[PDB]
């Protein structure tokens, strides 16, 4: 984290998605609306943010840490719907950048439980696959565009299995 | 064991792969000194053996084991030791001279009665000439019959490698009279004596610093080997531990469900 | 020439160096060992190591010990026990050592104990006396 | 309260561990979900929004603070515990504090090296 | 699992294997610290087979404990006895090692069943350690041990 990890970020929605006009799509799920703020102003800061312009290589979509799981998860939905627009729509290679889809998994399997479901290994959705899926078989590239999705993970229980 | 007990074991594993590992780069770094060090030496012992080489002075007719104390790291120990029970048959004399204690171990019995002395401290700042003196020195006032003694040390051969050696002394300083030693000048049993003195010191401090080059490198070896091993078994375990961990949890969740909710 | 091997444990001055001359006081005496010796072994008393290379120089040490030995061949291997130049030998403490070293002289004892000082007395004198 | 009144407070949260072991209790007894380790999921929300409250504002708002001390006292290694977890999701940085060093008479005992701010550098004076 | 574990009651002898053996290549490859017939006694089997057997039961044993210290080590710390004996426990495994003929088939390699006194024999023998200098490939995969005696030589 926080390296310039944003600043790389920043950075890298700099070098392609202006270089090459793609776009950018930053949906902040779960995140801390400090760190969501943070890099706001670092975006403003960066430049990348214009305040000046809305046409700042990025869109931001923030769900954290105080909705409903679901809903913080549904940020990713949302982004998603957004840079759809974008490639389809815009027929272009959108950059989906996540932080932090691990987040939104936790959230997913939060709402299962409540939700009256099993939620199977690690507590975790049983469909936590079919959300994965679903989505990332959202994520492509079509005919009219690109979703490059760059998904900031979290490394959960410092594992990854 | 039960995932705590890995966790146990696992701590452990990790602290011996880092104390493996603290003696293998402390080894290395007292050898590290150490082979350098080597150079004016070693050529000082080579230079040691010096007049035989040249004029050779061969009887028909002690030994000697060199190392450190510690362990057979390489097979330092046992290697003398195999040689030298080999030995003590054949008749030199059958005094044991055991630089390193852990030559008192090998040979340790009635090499509790063959040794004329031992030696300690073998390491714990690399050998010096002074030694060599030392335990010339008192070597001297000692009861052998000096016959034809040999010293029988690991001389290393590179950093992977090492010789277990016998020199032979010319300790019948008779035969170190005799012979072709004779155009020899300055011949006195004085200077004879008196340079067999030095070089029981010189051979000495050479061969023990062998010896000891090697024990540090056989170490480094071992220090490291050790720690590649503490490695993988950290990966061994370190899965079905994980898998067992969760497992657990999982169980858990699972008699919480179904067994405490649902059905408690 | 010579092999010569002007050495110490420590130290290795000249290595089978293609030296003229050491000028080589063995308890033997001093003399002036020439490029490539007969058979003849030497103690070496405390004196000076005279490093005629061949090159003019000839070379201080003082040394304290140890071996020449001034072969067969033509190998000379000084194996100084320790053989250092004047450089590093300090005139303050070996002449003060010296006088002191008589002084311990007239309390000690045996030929041995006398001895521990003479040879010192003979040493540190050898020393103030090349330097 | 005293954020918004450009005021400076310090919240110390000792402990939430007490809090959540109350709180599944909670749930339970609701006969509600609790969720991973046993514990509710939203006691993570729970908790969020808890700390989400707590913030460094722009002193347009007067600016004040809620800097929050939540405290986890740790069963060792449990940090996987999911409560923890959480939190160490969460988190401005940890407080790792080592008792053996504390044994060893290193007192702090902390485990500096676990130990991290995050953020550093900001909270930092100059002089330090 | 607890069910096996249950299981167990109901069994008078078994055979458990150990697919850890197994790995090893090995056939038969066993558990054999449970690898029983219950009746185990020197009266029941003849004492040879049992006494044979508890010693076996503990060299093997006694190795097990070793590999885990010599992997935690080497084995040369480890008194080179025992390190002999470690060997011969391989050997011993060896030697269990049993190749059949249905699975020559698989195996490249001959079908064997061996009467028992000739195995009292074999693992006494093994026991009495003569043999050893002898290599474990000699034992691997036999009938009787004699067979591995004429491997070895073959072998040498």
């Amino acid at each position: 984290a926080g390296v310039g990890k944003t600043v790389l970020i920043m950075e890298l929605i700099n070098n392609v998605a202006k270089a090459h006009g793609g776009y950018s799509v930053f949906a902040g799920v779960g995140e801390r609306t400090r760190e969501g703020n943070d890099l706001y102003h670092e975006m403003i800061e960066s430049g990348v943010i214009n305040l000046k312009d809305a046409t700042s290589k990025v869109a931001l979509v923030y769900g954290q840490m105080n909705e409903p799981p679901g809903a913080r998860a549904r940020v990713a939905l949302t982004g998603l719907t957004v840079a759809e627009y974008f490639r389809d729509q815009e027929g272009q290679d959108v950059l989906l950048f996540i932080d932090n889809i691990f987040r939104f998994t936790q959230a997913g399997s939060e709402v299962s439980a409540l939700l009256g479901r099993i939620p199977s290994a690690v507590g975790y959705q049983p469909t936590l696959a079919t959300d994965m899926g679903t989505m990332q078989e959202r994520i492509t590239t079509t005919k009219k565009g690109s979703i490059t999705s760059v998904q900031a993970i979290y490394v959960p229980a410092d594992d990854l299995t | 064991a039960t995932l705590k007990d890995i966790t146990r074991r696992l701590k452990s594993i990790k602290n011996i792969q880092k104390i493996t590992k603290s003696m293998k780069m402390v080894a290395a770094a007292k050898y590290a000194r150490a082979e350098r060090e080597l150079k004016p030496a070693r050529v000082y012992g080579v230079g040691s053996l010096a007049l035989y080489e040249k004029a050779d002075i061969k009887t028909p007719e002690l030994i000697i084991g060199v190392s450190s104390d510690r362990g057979l790291c390489g097979a330092i120990h046992s290697s003398v030791a195999k040689q030298m029970k080999s030995e003590a048959a054949n008749l030199k004399e059958v005094k044991i001279i055991g630089v390193g204690d852990k030559i008192r171990s090998i040979l340790h019995r009635t090499h509790s009665d063959q040794f004329l002395v031992t030696f300690k401290e073998v390491g714990r700042r690399p050998p010096t000439f002074g030694d060599a003196s030392v335990i010339a020195l008192e070597l001297l006032n000692s009861g052998y019959e000096f016959d034809e003694g040999s010293i029988i040390f690991n001389r290393f051969r590179s950093v992977i490698s090492y010789k277990t050696e016998e020199k032979p002394i010319f300790s019948l300083d008779t035969i170190s009279s005799a012979e072709s030693m004779s155009i020899y000048d300055d011949i006195d049993a004085d200077v004879l004596r008196n340079y067999q003195e030095y070089s029981l010191a010189n051979i000495i401090y050479y061969s023990l610093k062998e010896s000891t080059t090697s024990e540090q490198s056989a170490r480094m070896t071992a220090m490291d080997n050790a720690s590649k091993n503490a490695s993988e078994m950290i990966d061994k375990l370190t899965l079905t531990f994980n898998r067992t961990r969760q497992a657990v949890i999982t169980k858990e969740l699972i008699e919480i469900i179904s067994g405490a909710a649902a059905l408690d | 020439q010579m092999s010569f091997t002007f050495a110490s444990p420590t130290q290795v001055f000249f290595n089978s160096a293609n030296v003229r001359q050491v000028d080589v006081p063995t308890q033997t005496g001093a003399f002036g060992i020439l490029a490539a010796h007969v058979p003849t072994l030497q103690v070496l008393r405390p004196g000076l190591v005279v490093v005629h290379a061949e090159d003019g120089t000839t070379s201080k040490y003082f040394v304290s010990s140890g071996s020449v030995t001034v072969n067969a061949d033509s190998s000379v291997q000084l194996l100084a026990e320790e053989a250092v130049t004047l450089d590093m030998l300090d005139l303050g403490a070996a002449k003060a050592n010296l006088e002191k070293a008589q002084s311990e002289l007239l309390g000690a004892a045996d030929e041995a104990t006398r001895a521990e000082i003479q040879i010192r007395i003979e040493a540190n004198e050898a020393l103030v006396k090349a330097l | 309260y005293f954020r918004d009144n450009g005021k400076h407070a310090l919240i110390i949260y000792d402990d939430l561990s007490k809090q959540a072991v109350a709180y599944r209790q909670m749930s339970l007894l609701l006969r509600r979900p609790p969720g991973r380790e046993a514990y509710p999921g939203d006691v993570f929300y729970l908790h969020s929004r808890l700390l989400e409250r707590a913030a460094k504002m722009n002193d347009a708002f007067g600016g004040g603070s809620l800097t929050a001390l939540p405290v986890i006292e740790t069963q060792a290694g449990d940090v996987s515990a999911y409560i923890p977890t959480n939190v160490i999701s969460i988190t401005d940085g940890q407080i790792f504090l080592e008792t053996e060093l504390f044994y060893k008479g290193i007192r702090p005992a902390i485990n500096v090296g676990l130990s991290v701010s995050r953020v550093g550098s900001a909270a930092q004076t100059r002089a330090m | 699992d607890p069910a096996p574990a249950t299981t167990f009651a109901h069994l008078d002898a078994t055979t458990v294997l150990s697919r850890a053996i197994a790995e090893l290549g090995i056939y038969p490859a066993v558990d054999p610290l449970d690898s029983t017939s219950r009746i185990m006694d020197p009266n029941i089997v003849g004492s040879e087979h049992y006494d044979v057997a508890r010693g076996v039961q503990k060299i093997l044993q006694d190795y097990k404990s070793l590999q885990d210290i010599i992997a935690i080590l080497g084995m040369d710390e480890l008194s080179e006895e025992d390190k002999l004996t470690v060997s011969r426990a391989r050997k011993i495994q060896r030697f269990l090692s049993q190749p059949f003929q249905v699975a020559e088939v698989f195996t490249g390699h001959l079908g064997k069943l061996v009467p028992l006194k000739e195995t009292i024999k074999g693992f006494q023998q093994i026991l009495a350690g003569e043999y050893d200098h002898l290599p474990e490939q000699a034992f691997y995969m036999v009938g009787p041990i004699e067979e591995a005696v004429a491997k070895a030589d073959k072998l040498a």
